[PDB]
């Protein structure tokens, strides 16, 4: 066994580095302070921390649609603090419950959801705009950025977009624990099951293949940290046997292989694909599509299964039947 | 039909049976004793799709369903048509994966490298059997596992969720959720790291391991290192299925009403009620 | 937090769909044995004498029946729905015709009632039927009762907390959430779908793409609707103790033939009968009742699903005293 | 009805169903399949049209790379072909581990000391790098016995390889018994008792043998794979019987 893919048996201890940036620096706050029990599974440097007005912006943006959705939940309770407690997890902030259109709606019915929301999307901008400029300050490429920006593109398709296209703010997400996954259930079902949402299913596979490639790719390089297959940058830029183990290792297995440089192409695809994928299928959903599962049985792609107890004839289509 | 740097590693060795018999290579593809057996339990199952769809309405492979005996059959055996073939074809699927599992072995030793990848491997097997074999032996009949349809298995899925009310409150299932949100996000933050320190763009220079550090340090004030990512997404991603699989298994066995009721431990406790 | 197995699972779909019933054992019994104290059918008599309808002074409703049949009818009713306190619930002893009580003419609209759920609702009761104790229980006051607001608990013979009172605000969504199946679906399902007509159901579309002129702006029904029929369903699933698939394969909630159980079609009927009961026999029951018996709005107790089933697909587990009590209903 | 007729009334999800698969097949075969082949291609004996322009980097410390390296591969005459079918394994001239092939080969990386942000060497021992220390907690292992696959002590620790970058070591220095010699091991080929190193990757007589560094107190990238490379060979030619099934 190579015990060091496990844990750090002996952690070593230097001068904190510093890579300076074209600006910034005198925005980094804070004393680095070492944590053993952390150093065993990775690094044990917690700190320093960069600030800038984009930092700074987005903490503002953020604390004041959180004090907002908090405010309406206490409200929710009549301010019993041991109720709020025990009820957290039921308790939410929602958009309108009644048809305004996109008429802003009154305050005690989706007023205050509207007002988390624009403050939750410009705590989202201020940090992607973090992302961005801290990678061009270090001479780095920006394509963290350009996924995060796949992320928030998906938040606002269930936040505003898809609303707006619909034209009804009562679509939206509400902000609580389960108030917001009580929303999935009622989407799907006004919409006609979304496992018959094709994009749904792309959405899904680039998931549960981001899971496969991150447990192959994680198991491959602690397969070859004997070799230093940790450090990717100089395998890139100097092929050493680690990497060339790592592809002949898929070659034998698959039949073909990924270098060490695409392998993370492949992962920052099927990332971005999953955002993608749930964007375009939101996009689609009321504008151009009322029933997923019947427009699948437009297409002939729908499945269907012999009876097992009786067939059963709708009530309301039979002669002489009630409203 | 070899890589330019391939031919040095291409020794006889490594093997777990067999001795050097099936040590050898067809194309890219490693043999080994577990490749036959792998092409075995392939070209069983396939077969026995083929015999089954040819015995059932349509042959576009998307409208195939081959699904699994009435509940009254319990654990005994079922007739072909009724859910024998869905037996056959289960275990011809553990022996293609235990044998695929077993071949990464011997490709692993043949290289002198780590057996993570097979072991991470083992996950992805545990909760098949977990979906075809555990939990369905808890309940008393096969009839409780998934069909092996490509559209079909889909509505297994659903119908199991709506078994218990809402299955988004599943305890286990929100365990697992979690893993599979904060792995895809984490292969993305990987991915795209490395990416930018090879191509910051504009011909401008390659950069560094501490360029790496310094660029999470500024952004969350903490970075967990080269190595450890690379631990972590193993973790993250392994833990979908570890956690997902207590969610799975307590769903009839040891929970019969809705999942949302469940939080009555907490919701009902005596001095807030 | 957790029900030991064996489970007991049932099939109510095509192998394979993972359709059917999940039934912890202990549970089935402790309903059982509750519903095992229906009380037995009172000996049968032959029909000897003269119509009380020309023997008694003030019988509008069993005028039919022979005076003794009419005093086994006194009895069953008595035994069913007031048995502490005997035939003086309703009855001066002074004027056995005297409607002095409120209870008496409670009870004759209830006789009227009853008879038009096994005459009017067999695609319902079928021949099963309902007796006063189906949903009585033994107590002038059903143990099972909705009101235009959500009150725990449930079970009205159970005590409140101080929080469970109507009249603590910090308590609604529990008591919200213990009718949804512990949900946390913002929607009072009773006064939304059971109490009337006015709203429906159905939410999902029955064409593939939008319908133009249904689809936009304030012309399209709020998601809000969704969520509501949704915990209409959860609370319409722990009424019956069962789950979505006893009724429905979740492939598509919206279709019928095979994606629907007959269980469901009965369903549909029950939700008739129920806004039937509620609209013209209990809701203007307040104008005869007692201040005490009153919800917040004035209004009288009335019936949801649980009133009859308790946590039961049939109630009392299909016992029926049809046959035994013909004066109940059906009438021809 | 119509020769060439179909059932489906057109509608917008349908046209973005294809153009979405479309757009799948587009990215993956043209282009993320065409960036897996830019090392190792073209293919050998004893492709072309769907390879890349090789991709030219500009390294941190002055200099370009253009990828894939022209560098031949060296360890050839060192295997033969037992036989004709191009599918058998080959087999070593000589002693494998000495001769660095199979699980034994090193890459053809450069002969160059790889280097911190700031133009140091980057991976050296603490008797250079006096500003790192080990953590209070762990084990210092300076002092302690090597104990080698055949329960034989092999050598004392002398020192510990830091990596400066990233604040890691990777390599333990010990005194190989019975020589005047250094060897270097990879800490993942260690196990890291309070009272010992366990070795189980090679026998005691096979440390006279482990890769000699050009130079004392720094290594090379090409000298790090050779150090690394043996270790792994001992997994498969330490004995015999470790090449052999478990059959
Ligand atoms: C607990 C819930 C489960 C579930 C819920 C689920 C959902 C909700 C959805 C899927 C979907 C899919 N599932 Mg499924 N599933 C599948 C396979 C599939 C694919 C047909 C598809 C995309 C998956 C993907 O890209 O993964 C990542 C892997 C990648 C990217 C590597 C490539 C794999 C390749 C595309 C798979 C092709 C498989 C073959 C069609 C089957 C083998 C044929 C044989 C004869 C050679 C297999 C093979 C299994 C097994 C053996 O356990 C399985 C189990 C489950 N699925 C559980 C029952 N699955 C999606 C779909 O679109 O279905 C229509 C979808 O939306
Ligand atoms: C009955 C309900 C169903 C349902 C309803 C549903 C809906 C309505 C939607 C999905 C969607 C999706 N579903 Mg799905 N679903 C999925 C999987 C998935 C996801 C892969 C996909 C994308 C969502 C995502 O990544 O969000 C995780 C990532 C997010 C939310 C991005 C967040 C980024 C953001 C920048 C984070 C910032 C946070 C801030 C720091 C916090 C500050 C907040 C403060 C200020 C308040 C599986 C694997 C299954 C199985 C196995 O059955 C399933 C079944 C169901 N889904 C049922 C059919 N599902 C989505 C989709 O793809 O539609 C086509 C979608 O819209
Ligand atoms: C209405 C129904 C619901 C539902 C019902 C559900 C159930 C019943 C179960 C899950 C489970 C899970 N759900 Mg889930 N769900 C999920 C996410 C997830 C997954 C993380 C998790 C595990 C999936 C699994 O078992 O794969 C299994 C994949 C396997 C076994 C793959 C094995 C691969 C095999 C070894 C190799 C196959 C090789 C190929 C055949 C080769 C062929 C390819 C080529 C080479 C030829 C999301 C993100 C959502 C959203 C956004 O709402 C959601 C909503 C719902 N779920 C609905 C509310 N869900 C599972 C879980 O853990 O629950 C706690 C589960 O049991
Ligand atoms: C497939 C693609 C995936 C993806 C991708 C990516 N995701 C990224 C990036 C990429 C590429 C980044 O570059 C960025 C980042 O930086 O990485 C470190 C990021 C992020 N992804 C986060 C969360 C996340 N991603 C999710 C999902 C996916 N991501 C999908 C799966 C999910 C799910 C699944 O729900 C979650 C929850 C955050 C950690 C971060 C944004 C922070 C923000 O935007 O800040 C908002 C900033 C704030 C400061 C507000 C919150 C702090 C408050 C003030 C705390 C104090 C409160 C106090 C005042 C109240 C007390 C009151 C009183 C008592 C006194
Ligand atoms: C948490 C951990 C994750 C994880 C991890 C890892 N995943 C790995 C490895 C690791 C480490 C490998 O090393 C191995 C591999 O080589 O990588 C390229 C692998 C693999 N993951 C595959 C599929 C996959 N991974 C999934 C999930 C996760 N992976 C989770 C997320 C999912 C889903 C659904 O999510 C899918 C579909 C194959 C591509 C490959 C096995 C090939 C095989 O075994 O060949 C042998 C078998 C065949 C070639 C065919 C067998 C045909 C049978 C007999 C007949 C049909 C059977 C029947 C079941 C079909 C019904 C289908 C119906 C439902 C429609
Ligand atoms: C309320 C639940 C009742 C209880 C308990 C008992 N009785 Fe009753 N009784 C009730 C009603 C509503 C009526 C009128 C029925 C109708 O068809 O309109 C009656 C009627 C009688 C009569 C006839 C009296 C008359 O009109 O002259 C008798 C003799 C009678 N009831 C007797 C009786 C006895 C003996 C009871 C205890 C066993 C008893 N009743 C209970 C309502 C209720
Ligand atoms: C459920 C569908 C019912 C059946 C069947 C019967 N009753 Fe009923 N009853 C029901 C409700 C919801 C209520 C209102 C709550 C209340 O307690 O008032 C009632 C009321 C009565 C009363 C008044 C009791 C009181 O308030 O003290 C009486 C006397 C009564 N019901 C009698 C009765 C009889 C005799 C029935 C069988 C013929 C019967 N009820 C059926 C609900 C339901
Ligand atoms: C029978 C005892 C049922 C159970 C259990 C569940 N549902 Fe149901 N549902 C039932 C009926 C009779 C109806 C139609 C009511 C009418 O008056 O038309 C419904 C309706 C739905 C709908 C709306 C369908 C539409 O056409 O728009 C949905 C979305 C639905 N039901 C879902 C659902 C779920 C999720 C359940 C478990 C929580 C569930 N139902 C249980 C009958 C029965
Ligand atoms: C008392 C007046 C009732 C009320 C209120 C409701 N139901 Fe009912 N239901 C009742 C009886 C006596 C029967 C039995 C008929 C029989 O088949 O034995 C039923 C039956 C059902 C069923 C069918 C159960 C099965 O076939 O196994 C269902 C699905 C059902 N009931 C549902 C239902 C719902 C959803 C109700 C509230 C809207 C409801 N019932 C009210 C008596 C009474
Ligand atoms: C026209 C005008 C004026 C404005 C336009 C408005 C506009 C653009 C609105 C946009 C609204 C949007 C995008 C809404 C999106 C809402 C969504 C997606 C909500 C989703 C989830 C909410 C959740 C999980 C809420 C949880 C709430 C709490 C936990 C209480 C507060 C505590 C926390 C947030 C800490 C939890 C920790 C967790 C984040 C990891
Ligand atoms: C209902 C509609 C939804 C359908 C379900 C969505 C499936 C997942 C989507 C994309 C996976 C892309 C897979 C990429 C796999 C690589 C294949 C490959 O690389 O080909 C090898 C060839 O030898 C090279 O030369
Ligand atoms: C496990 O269950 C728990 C809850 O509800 C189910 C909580 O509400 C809370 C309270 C949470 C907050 C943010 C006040 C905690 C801590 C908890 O552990
Ligand atoms: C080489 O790869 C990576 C790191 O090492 C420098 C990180 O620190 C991190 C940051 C980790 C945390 C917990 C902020 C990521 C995502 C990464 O991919
Ligand atoms: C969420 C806490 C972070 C801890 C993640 C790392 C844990 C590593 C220890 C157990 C797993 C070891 N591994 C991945 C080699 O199997
Ligand atoms: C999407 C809207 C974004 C919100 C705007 C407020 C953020 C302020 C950012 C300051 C700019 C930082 N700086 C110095 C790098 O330019
Ligand atoms: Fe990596």
């Amino acid at each position: 066994a190579d015990y060091q893919t496990i844990y750090t048996q002996i952690q070593a201890r230097g001068p904190h580095i510093t890579v300076s940036g074209e600006w910034g620096d005198n925005d980094r706050v804070g004393k680095p302070f070492y944590s053993y029990w952390l150093g065993k599974i990775g690094d044990a440097q917690i700190g320093p921390i960069y600030l800038g007005a984009s930092g700074i912006a987005a903490f503002a943006f953020g604390s004041t649609a959180i004090l907002i959705i908090l405010f309406n939940m206490a409200a929710e309770v009549h301010f019993d603090p041991l109720q709020f407690f025990r009820q957290f997890f039921w308790l939410g902030l929602y958009p309108p419950k009644a048809q305004y259109g996109m008429g802003i709606p009154p305050l005690h019915d989706g007023g205050w959801w509207l007002m988390a929301g624009l403050f939750m999307t410009l705590s989202l901008g201020s940090w992607w705009i973090r992302v961005y400029s801290r990678a061009r300050a270090l001479g780095l490429g920006t394509h963290i950025a350009w996924n995060f920006a796949a992320a928030i593109f998906f938040v606002l398709c269930i936040g505003c977009i898809h609303p707006t296209l619909v034209g009804s703010w009562s679509e939206g997400v509400p902000f609580g624990i389960w108030p917001h996954i009580d929303w999935l259930t009622a989407f799907s079902i006004r919409y006609g099951n979304f496992y018959y949402c094709p994009w749904h299913g792309f959405s899904i596979g680039f998931a549960y293949g981001c899971g496969l490639l991150f447990a192959a790719h994680g198991a491959t390089i602690l397969a070859v940290a004997r070799f230093g297959g940790d450090r990717e940058i100089e395998q890139i830029t100097d092929r050493g046997t680690a990497v060339e183990r790592a592809a002949l290792f898929w070659r034998w297995t698959i039949g073909f292989n990924a270098t060490i440089e695409s392998v993370h192409r492949w992962g920052w695809f099927f990332s971005l694909m999953v955002m993608v994928s749930a964007s375009v299928g939101i996009l689609l959903t009321g504008t151009f599509v009322d029933n997923w599962y019947l427009w699948c049985v437009k297409h002939g792609a729908a499945p269907d299964y012999p009876a097992y107890l009786p067939a059963t004839p709708d009530p309301a289509s039979l002669p002489g039947a009630p409203k | 039909a070899l890589l330019s740097f391939e031919r040095k590693y291409r020794v006889r060795g490594g093997t777990l049976i067999g001795g050097d018999l099936f040590d050898f290579w067809v194309g890219p593809y490693f043999v080994g004793f577990f490749g036959v057996s792998a092409i075995f339990f392939i070209f069983l199952g396939v077969s026995l799709i083929g015999y089954a769809a040819s015995q059932g309405p349509t042959w576009d492979p998307f409208a195939i369903s081959i699904n699994p005996p009435d509940l009254k059959y319990g654990l005994g055996a079922a007739p072909l048509l009724e859910g024998g073939f869905w037996q056959a074809i289960t275990v011809c699927a553990l022996g293609a994966f235990i044998s695929w599992m077993l071949r990464e072995v011997e490709i692993s030793r043949k290289l002198g490298i780590g057996w993570h990848v097979p072991l991470a491997f083992c996950v992805p097997i545990f909760m098949f059997c977990v979906l075809q074999v555990f939990r369905p032996l808890l309940l008393g009949s096969w009839g409780h596992a998934f069909p092996y349809g490509i559209l079909s298995h889909l509505d297994w899925v659903n119908n199991f969720g709506y078994q218990y009310l809402n299955w988004h409150y599943n305890p286990g299932h929100m365990s697992s959720v979690s893993f599979l949100f904060v792995n895809a996000m984490a292969l993305g933050l990987h991915g795209g790291l490395i990416l930018s320190v090879a191509n910051p763009g504009d011909g401008d220079k390659v950069k560094t391991a501490e360029h790496e550090n310094q660029y999470f340090r500024d952004v969350v004030g903490y970075s967990i290192g080269a190595l450890s990512i690379h631990r972590l997404g193993l973790f993250l991603a392994s833990n979908i299925f570890l956690t997902g699989a207590f969610g799975t298994i307590a769903s009839g066995p040891f929970w019969t009403r809705g999942w949302p009721e469940w939080w009555g431990w907490w919701l009902d406790i005596p001095f807030w009620s | 937090c957790f029900e030991p197995p064996p489970a007991t699972t049932t099939q109510t779909g095509f192998r394979g769909l993972s359709m059917g019933e999940v039934l912890h054992p202990a549970t089935v019994k402790a309903k059982k044995e509750r519903d095992a104290q229906y009380p037995p059918a009172l000996a049968a008599v032959k029909a000897e004498g003269p119509p009380v309808s020309q023997v008694y002074k003030n019988v509008k409703v069993l005028g039919n029946l022979t005076e003794a049949e009419f005093l086994r009818t006194m009895t069953a009713i008595t035994e069913w729905v007031s048995p502490q306190e005997g035939c003086t619930y309703c009855h001066d002893e002074n004027n056995l015709a005297s409607e002095a009580k409120y209870p008496y003419v409670v009870a004759r609209r209830m006789l009227e009632m009853t008879r038009a759920i096994n005459t009017n609702w067999t695609q319902h009761v079928a021949q099963t039927g309902v007796t006063c104790y189906t949903c009585h229980r033994g107590t002038p006051l059903p143990p099972y009762v909705r009101y235009l607001e959500p009150t725990l608990p449930l079970n009205n013979r159970e005590t409140p907390t101080h929080v469970e009172r109507v009249e603590t605000r910090s308590g609604y969504v529990v008591r919200l959430a213990k009718y949804t199946a512990y949900s946390a679906l913002n929607y009072d399902p009773f006064t939304m779908f059971l109490a009337n007509d006015k709203r429906q159901v159905r939410v999902v579309p029955q064409t593939a793409l939008p319908l133009v002129g249904v689809s936009r702006g304030k012309e399209r029904r709020p998601l809000s609707d969704a969520y509501a029929t949704f915990a209409l369903m959860m609370s319409i699933s722990d009424s019956l103790g069962t789950n979505c698939t006893f009724c429905h394969n979740a492939q598509t909630f919206e279709s019928w033939g095979k994606k629907s159980t007959p269980q469901r079609a009965i369903a549909w009927w029950g939700i008739r009968m129920v806004r039937d009961l509620n609209m013209n026999y209990l809701a203007p029951l307040n104008a005869s009742l007692p201040a005490s018996r009153l919800g917040r709005q004035g209004e009288a107790p009335q019936a949801d699903c649980r009133t009859c089933h308790q946590g039961v697909t049939k109630p009392l587990f299909g016992a029926s005293r049809l046959k035994d009590y013909p004066e109940l209903g059906p009438i021809k | 009805m119509y020769h060439g007729a179909l059932a489906q009334h057109l509608d917008i999800a349908q046209l973005v169903w294809y153009a979405q698969w479309l757009v799948i097949w587009t990215v993956v075969l043209l282009y993320l399949r065409r960036e897996d082949r830019r090392e190792g291609y073209p293919l050998v004996e004893p492709q072309v049209y769907e390879l890349p322009y090789p991709k030219t980097f500009v390294l941190p410390h002055g200099g370009t790379v253009t990828v894939p390296r022209r560098r031949p591969e060296t360890r050839e005459l060192k295997l033969a072909q037992t036989d004709g079918f191009e599918g058998a394994p080959l087999q070593p001239t000589g002693n494998p581990l000495v001769d660095a092939v199979g699980p034994a080969s090193y890459a053809e990386r450069a002969e160059v000391v790889d280097a911190t942000v700031d133009g140091k060497a980057k991976i050296v021992p603490l008797r250079v790098a006096t500003d790192f220390s080990i953590a209070e907690g762990d084990v210092d292992p300076r002092g302690l016995p090597v104990v080698a696959a055949d329960g034989v002590e092999a050598g004392t620790v002398t020192d510990l390889w830091v990596d400066r970058s990233e604040h890691y070591f990777r390599y333990l220095e010990l005194s190989v018994a019975g020589s005047a010699r250094t060897a270097l091991i990879p800490l993942g080929f260690c196990d890291v008792k309070k009272d010992k190193i366990v070795v189980t990757s090679i026998l005691s007589e096979q440390f006279a043998n482990v890769p000699r560094l050009q130079s004392r107190d720094q290594i090379t990238l090409r000298e790090e794979d050779k150090v690394s490379a043996y270790y792994a060979g001992g997994l498969l030619y330490a004995t015999p019987e470790r090449a052999e099934s478990l059959l």
